[PDB]
């Protein structure tokens, strides 16, 4: 049968994106610096109920997901409320699923006031490198585990000889994967071997990215989804990106030795995302509620696919499998797609999705479905830019797409936006957008 | 295309060429006297083009690059000629290929055995796939035979002296990790790049510009190599007992290269080809290899098996529990355990983590995948929870009513696709189904001392048996790692029946006041692994009596051992290993050095007379007890075939493996000469040495059990 | 239908409950001690999927979620499908609420069960309160990162130098509130001197819940829903909770000095119940799903119920606020409700809910209703006595009450059941529960 999901409600009322916002990204060690990830959160959405000029009191939900947490603040939702001038009487909780928690937050808040258990929710996330939860070695912390059960003062310094100058120097952060030890990188390396990626066409994604993302930011059009930042030190605030490069050229792309395989590696920190710290935030309310309270939905809600893959090879191919179910759901097509936006973790696996997307073997054999996907057109292919631009905040990724499509598409005729998103452990996201 | 071959050449458009081997015929790739010829064809159509830089080896086969040298091409030889002249055409084929001044590279991947590293250390490069699969070595030694050309003498020159010669000798596998550490490949590489990461290697300006060195240069030179040999020889010979080739040949051919230069090992080991290639012990190797493999190919049963996915086991304690792990953590299949008793179940699962988890303080493995080895075995109180069961295991107590409930029972209690398997001791299998509603799927396997060690199982239907069930019950010891062997269904079986008599004489003989020390020495230089003594007390002293009785009401009183002196160690704590005392000495407080038997066994005993008996006599009266029952047993078809009556004697009791078999040994000693010098020693001994019918009737008119081409 | 909503899904299949698993519980000494929760909830998933006719690849998606956690591996529903043989393409996820953690994962479940993307899952959870992990002094945290970050051997030197005092012992473990600091306990005695409650009057509920209980092992009633556990030592197995104590006379630990106050503490350790370790499974499914595959569901779900109110006096009315919306969503009443099951965690304030949902007065001005929910009969409350006997492990408390309900109006042969729970920060959970 048609396995076709309209989002509508119980009342046939469907889903909508009445507003959203983002923080803008800063380099690691940077204005965004020392700043614990909890208080981007608590910023971003203080201004956005400001700014949406709607009752705090409203809303039913919320749900912020964060990559990097921190232990001392498990919850960061209710921390959020307890921080802010939220309703107490929130019924707010925390997600956790890869660099897609804002999508996984995305879901399962628009799941929640599609049973009517909610009336109202709102998403987001918030995500920093400058601050690092590093803990101490294992066996070190065994150690003290069993001191703090002994009983005797004498005990004490018997439990301790178990010691070494080794144990003293703290554990470093990593990305490697706990079942499997490979970096992102070294993913992004192997479909760009397997597969076949040249740097000059990756790194000219970089460039055209690069400058995609400076022409938009010189136009403003994404000025209204931006904010201006507020440092405690109020010594200058940031209104754009740190991030992006306009003034950069081929010949200086080229000129980069490769980071994680410097022997064959055709990635470099050129076509590869840098470490940003923001945030971002996204009102979602059903259409019922949307007119009664006078605001008009920046858009709407269609569709979702997440599709997982294998954890040893092939980690990034999430947009091409998530995004197939995504259209079956939505009933809808790639030709009948206006603008279509992925994530550009590396120019290596993204090049490699349009050629998998483009791939009708890929397709038949390991989604099983009777024909390829679609192709993807350049020139509706990240209009503003792309992931190798603004940044890779983790979680503030998922929703910062959603808000620049649905103004783009709003810049444009209705049409049928599509995210889609890669992530660790063989995780994909996939969703299509409506925008009227 | 039959002319092809399997060498092909491919050059790209680099100055490379790529060369690929793929058999027209057997999946595994094997060297012919064709391909020697073609190949040196080959390179000198490669020699003739200056344009090229280096050269590239491709398995082109998914299952390995390749296998070794064909055993039948071996077996061709007649004389010390064609073994020579092999040798001989052996040598020039890879010093040509060696003479090439340009950069050779190796891409191993698959497996690389005997003749495979024959290739590999021709060429001045080599790299592998990181592929769990891939495994550089030289069985040659297990096969009555050594390294064709070069292995005594360049690669203890290229890996180092003591490095080299236990391989060779050992026989051991060496992995991909431990192959890099140890310096014999260069690199390795993942199988998707394996190829491409062998290109860089060949471009390379050097083939070989700066040798790596020795860290164990210390006994490099004549210092130490001698006294290295002499200590080592003095090892071999004590461990190898003298009564095996090939082994002090290893030292002398080493040696001979090592010493004076490559040329001279050249010559030894084409000498030793000369011999050692045509050996009794050579072709008894080579012919316990073929019928090895023979049976393992062989299916056991017709019939297509049935699904097996979940395995059920009624009884704990320490033989349920080895089943268990054998079933799940070797052969990847969940396993459930029942028992009436928790500590049945507390001692099988404990067992399991305390024989696992020793290669965790060896480092050979990590616990990441511990966890998921002891997910596959589960413990349980109750019959809930197996009606999923595919294949049930019944170890606990032989009584036949306690069976003939459980099997009844678990009938009730499973679904009909179940079917029943028993490690009976001495019952027979159709008189344990009995009153079973299913007897068609009801057979029954044989399991020994704990079967980690143990190499084989038994296959033991009884008249009702689909061939399904056989398929299902001779497979299930194939992933297991044992021989499936189908036998008929007798009173003390196959391997149970022919011990008793061995183990009869040796009390027999224990009593006539022969000291247990010379004559246990005597026996295990004959070829014998272990002892009698030392043999039947860890296994079970009970256990193994337990069919005597049953051999005795079968077929005759031969089987019976001198009573009320074997009796007496039964009901004297003296149970052997098991109940802490019995025999030799077994607190090792001696350094845990040769501890020498309890001296109280000896006044229990009668030991009255003298050592009476030759060493050569008592050795040979042990075997033929053996063959008297196998001649015997197998006279009326208690095994399928004889070549499952070789591999159910020679690997599972322990048979000399250089003397091939049990009527290897009939067939080498004249055949139906071995038939006087037993009757003689029955007029000597009494009527336990009568010849069997047909051995005299082979003995008589003059038969070979194998008429196969000789 | 202004109220009452049905739990069916969009394909006309309601939202079916197959049986269910738990943990025995022991307390965290005896036994159960030194093991992390990841094995527990590991432990339960190995069996219960090897114990009816479902492989294991029929799973689409699992959540538990533990109260106590251990900052590394973050996520524990992942390690689960890792750790033990699970399908790699399954949608782990997992939630955290204190005291009703598989309350939250059996509604966040049957929530996205219903969209389609998932038709079947698995819902639990671990809990462990001997492997507490014991966090550093938050001085000695900025220090371990300042010394990360520094360059030089003599920096090193100089950041130590603020290295003394107190810091060097480590901060042992405490249950009160991040914002409000109360004991849990401490706010349970003003429940019940305030609302009246003498030592008496209860005492005898945890009594009646030793009881009934003691009384369940004995007839074997209860003998489906608890393993036998196997201890990785393999000294001796565990089949019968050793927390209860169902032998000892009312008068006999009477005579016990208060816990919390120690001079008005009408509350005991006795009547209080203890710390303890378990787990809890269960399986979950649409009505779809389960009748085509042939297996019979234990019983259904009919709709569920939270209310949370502010955390600063008489914080656990949650079961007070949760339980009436559950009962207008499903459209029942107390009349025509066969059996109830209460958290009690406390000796009181359970019984103030008895007093509370049989008070007029706390409906009409605290929630607005016309009218009170009604009161419960003793028979019909805690048939299989209660949390004062087995022990409360805070993440597996959730998953035991329904398995026990469904088998018991299983044997009651229908009725309609409901469980309750109160939680810190003033949440509270209800459900409303039908055994066909």
């Amino acid at each position: 049968m048609g396995q076709v999901l309209p989002l509508v409600t119980r009342q046939g009322d469907r889903i909508a994106i009445v507003s959203g916002l983002r923080t803008p990204f800063a380099r690691q060690a940077t204005a965004f610096h020392g700043i614990p990830a909890v208080d981007l959160g608590k910023m971003v959405v203080g201004e956005l109920l400001a700014r949406s000029e709607i009752p705090a009191e409203v809303i039913e939900q919320l749900v912020f997901g964060q990559v990097v947490q921190m232990p001392e603040a498990p919850n960061i939702a209710r921390e959020i409320v307890l921080g802010t001038g939220m309703n107490v009487h929130t019924d707010a909780y925390s997600v956790s699923r890869a660099c897609a928690t804002s999508f996984q937050a995305v879901a399962n808040v628009a799941e929640s006031l599609m049973a009517g258990t909610i009336r109202a929710g709102i998403a987001g996330g918030a995500d920093s490198s400058s601050v690092l939860p590093i803990g101490v070695s294992k066996k070190l912390a065994r150690v003290l585990v069993d001191v703090n059960k002994a009983r005797t003062m004498s005990q004490r310094l018997k439990l301790f000889s178990r010691l070494r100058l080794r144990d003293l120097m703290p554990v470093p952060p990593a990305v490697a994967e706990y079942s499997t030890g490979l970096r992102m990188g070294d993913t992004a390396e192997q479909m760009a071997k397997t597969y076949g990626i040249t740097r000059e066409q990756q790194d000219a994604l970089a460039h055209r990215s690069h400058q995609r993302a400076a022409q938009a930011w010189s136009d403003g059009k994404l000025k209204e989804e931006v904010m201006t930042a507020f440092i405690p030190p109020y010594k200058q605030p940031l209104v754009e990106d740190n991030n992006i490069r306009g003034n950069s050229s081929l010949a200086d792309y080229a000129k980069l030795r490769p980071a994680f395989d410097r022997k064959h590696g055709t990635v470099t920190a050129a076509n590869s995302t840098p470490l940003t710290d923001g945030a971002a935030a996204v009102i979602l309310m059903t259409e019922s509620r949307a007119k009664e309270l006078g605001l008009v939905p920046l858009g709407y809600l269609r569709s979702y696919a997440f599709t997982a893959i294998d954890v040893w090879q092939d980690m990034l191919l999430g947009p091409a499998w998530s995004t197939p179910l995504a259209l079956e759901r939505a009933g809808l097509t790639m030709s009948d797609l206006t603008l279509i936006d992925m994530h550009e973790a590396f120019a290596a696996q993204t090049l490699a999705n349009i050629q998998l997307l483009g791939s009708e073997r890929f397709a038949r054999e390991a989604l099983g479905r009777a024909h390829a996907t679609g192709e993807v057109d350049d020139s509706k292919f990240n209009v503003l830019g792309g992931s190798i631009a603004y940044g890779h905040p983790f979680a503030a990724t998922g929703a910062r797409m959603i808000t620049q499509t649905l103004h783009e598409l709003r810049r444009r005729g209705g049409g049928f936006g599509l995210v889609t998103a890669c992530a660790a452990g063989g995780l994909g996201a996939a969703m299509v957008l409506e925008a009227e | 295309m039959e002319m092809t071959s399997a060498f092909t050449l491919n050059v790209r458009l680099d100055n490379i060429a790529v060369i690929t081997i793929d058999v027209p015929g057997e999946k595994m790739n094997t060297l012919k006297a064709e391909f020697a010829s073609q190949v040196r064809a080959i390179i000198k159509q490669l020699r003739e083009n200056k344009e090229l830089r280096g050269v590239v080896f491709v398995s082109a086969k998914p299952d390995n690059f390749i296998a070794g040298a064909d055993i039948n091409m071996i077996g061709n030889c007649k004389t010390a000629q064609e073994a020579e002249a092999l040798a001989r055409q052996g040598q020039q084929l890879m010093a040509e290929i060696h003479a090439l001044p340009i950069q050779v590279i190796a891409a191993i991947h698959g497996a690389c055995l005997g003749g495979g590293l024959e290739l590999a250390l021709a060429c001045h490069g080599r790299v592998c796939t990181d592929d769990p699969k891939t495994v550089l070595g030289l069985p040659e030694v297990q096969l009555g035979l050594l390294p064709g050309s070069g292995g005594t003498q360049r690669l203890p020159r290229l890996i180092g002296v003591s490095t080299a010669l236990e391989m060779i000798l050992t026989g051991k596998q060496l992995r991909a990790k431990q192959a890099l550490k140890l310096g014999l490949v260069d690199d390795v590489v993942p199988h998707s790049i394996l190829l491409e990461a062998a290109v860089e290697l060949a471009k390379k300006e050097r083939p070989s510009s700066r040798p790596l060195p020795v860290r164990e240069r210390i006994l490099a030179g004549p210092l130490g190599r001698a006294l290295l040999f002499k200590m080592v020889g003095k090892k071999t010979e004590h461990k190898t007992q003298g009564n095996y080739p090939a082994t002090e040949r290893i030292l002398e051919v080493v040696e001979t290269g090592l010493a004076q230069g490559t040329s001279s090992g050249y010559d030894a080991e084409a000498r030793a080809f000369g011999e050692l290639a045509m050996t009794p012990q050579s072709q008894a190797l080579r012919s316990i290899f073929f019928a090895s493999t023979d049976v393992k190919k062989d299916p056991g049963s017709d019939a297509p098996p049935a699904p097996l996915n979940s395995v059920g086991i009624l009884g704990g304690g320490l033989m349920g529990g080895g089943i268990a792990y054998v079933t799940a953590c070797k052969a990847g299949i969940p396993v459930r355990i029942k028992d009436i008793n928790p500590q049945g179940i507390n001692h099988a699962l404990k067992y399991s983590w305390d024989q696992l988890e020793g290669k965790v303080r060896r480092r050979h493995l990590k616990a990441s995948e511990r966890d998921k080895q002891l997910a596959l075995i589960s413990g349980t109180t109750d019959y809930r929870g197996f009606a999923h069961r595919d294949l049930i295991i019944e170890a606990v107590f032989e009584n036949l009513e306690l069976k003939q409930q459980m099997v009844a029972e678990v009938e009730q209690n499973c679904a009909a696709h179940t079917i029943f398997a028993s490690n009976t001791s001495s019952l027979p299998i159709g008189d344990i189904a009995a009153h079973a509603t299913r007897p068609e799927q009801v057979i029954g396997l044989h399991f020994f001392s704990p079967v980690e060690k143990m190499p084989l199982v038994e296959i033991i239907p009884h008249a009702g048996t689909s061939a399904q069930t056989i398929a299902t019950t001779v497979k299930l010891a194939k992933k297991q790692g044992k021989t499936p062997i189908v036998v008929r269904d007798k009173a003390g079986f196959y391997v149970n029946r022919i011990l008793a008599p061995y183990i009869n004489e040796a009390i027999r003989m224990l009593t006539q006041g022969e000291r247990v020390e010379h004559i246990d020495a005597a026996l295990v230089k004959f070829g014998f692994p272990v002892g009698p003594i030392q043999l039947l007390d860890e296994v079970g002293i009970d256990t193994g009596t337990k069919i005597i009785p049953v051999l005795e009401a079968a077929y005759g009183e031969r089987f019976s051992a001198p009573a009320n002196v074997v009796s007496s160690i039964l009901n004297d704590d003296r149970k052997g290993r098991k109940n802490g005392r019995g025999f030799y000495l077994y607190g090792q407080k001696g350094r845990k050095s040769k501890k020498q038997v309890d001296p109280a066994i000896y006044p229990l005993i009668g030991t009255q007379g003298q050592g009476r008996i030759s060493a050569p006599q008592v050795a040979e009266r042990c075997v033929m007890l053996m063959l008297n029952e196998a001649v015997r047993c197998v006279d009326e078809q208690v095994i399928r075939s004889v070549r499952d009556g070789d591999i159910g004697a020679v690997f599972g009791i322990g048979f000399p493996p250089f003397l091939g078999g049990p009527f290897r040994y009939i067939d080498s000693l004249g055949a139906g000469e071995v038939v006087a010098i037993m009757q003689r020693l029955a007029t000597q001994y009494g009527s336990r040495f009568t010849p069997c019918e047909r051995l005299v009737e082979m003995g008589a008119r003059g038969e070979s059990f194998w008429k196969t081409t000789a």
